[PDB]
């Protein structure tokens, strides 16, 4: 019953924070340690809003969503492993969804998860659930690229498919460049004939 | 036992969401030690899928 009033003040919160890192020296906002409270804090709360299985949990992760994901791209040089399990998780249950209302979701926390990676270069030995990431990652390529063949081949919304399709490509080639040794690559490979 | 566990594991061993490999591998040498078979039993199976 308290629902419009945390949603009017998450708003509120996301707009100061947005025009604060737009011109962080009038906010002062140029505290690191700040600087990461804040990603952190959206992030998680990204995370508990869309760990809820049963519409406005939806609406409120992707308004989060899109606050993490500029604020990280502001924020990159002042940004990871319980980030790695928690994207992790978070893809998890982003999968677990209906796909037509889980795009934009998957598509955030791909971008995450590329930072996370990005942010430190790691071999797969530092990587929890590097198997069950890869799996995942594979699961949505393929599932999103069989539909965006289907797509395009109808057309015998036209940049947002390529646009996940070359977005999860870049994924998964870094993720091929962490696993030199493709031992892992393979038994994925040999478990579909991507 | 060990016949089902190959069957199910052979269907499901390439998505790891729906084959608990690690409870799977506890729950067998569990079980093994409950009923006194031979101790080759989880690695056969298992490599067997």
């Amino acid at each position: 019953n308290s629902l419009t009033e945390y949603q009017q003040l998450l708003s509120a919160w996301r707009m100061f924070l947005i025009v604060a890192t737009h011109n962080a020296d009038v906010m002062h906002l140029t505290n690191p340690e700040v600087r990461q409270k804040l990603f952190k804090d959206i992030l998680g709360g990204t995370q508990a809003l869309l760990v809820v299985p049963r519409v406005a949990c939806m609406h409120l992760s992707s308004m989060l969503c899109t606050v993490m994901i500029i604020l990280l791209r502001r924020w990159k040089n002042d940004l990871p492993e319980d980030i790695l399990n928690s994207l992790t998780q978070i893809l998890e249950g982003v999968l677990q969804r209906d796909q037509q209302l889980v795009e934009k979701t998957k598509a955030q926390i791909f971008s995450a998860l590329i930072s996370v990676l990005e942010m430190k270069p790691m071999k797969a030995s530092e990587i929890p659930q590097y198997s069950q990431l890869l799996l995942n990652v594979c699961e949505t390529l393929q599932e999103e690229v069989v539909s965006l063949v289907d797509h395009t081949r109808h057309e015998v919304q036209k940049d947002q498919r390529d646009g996940v399709c070359v977005l999860g490509l870049h994924l998964a080639k870094e993720l091929c460049e962490a696993d030199e040794e493709g031992d892992q690559w393979q038994q994925v490979l040999r478990k579909l004939p991507v | 036992l060990h016949l089902k566990i190959t069957s199910l594991g052979k269907i499901y061993a390439s998505t790891p969401r729906y084959f608990p490999l690690e409870f799977l591998v506890k729950y067998l040498e569990q079980q093994v030690c409950n009923f006194s078979w031979d101790a080759g039993f989880v690695t056969y199976t298992m490599q067997e899928i």
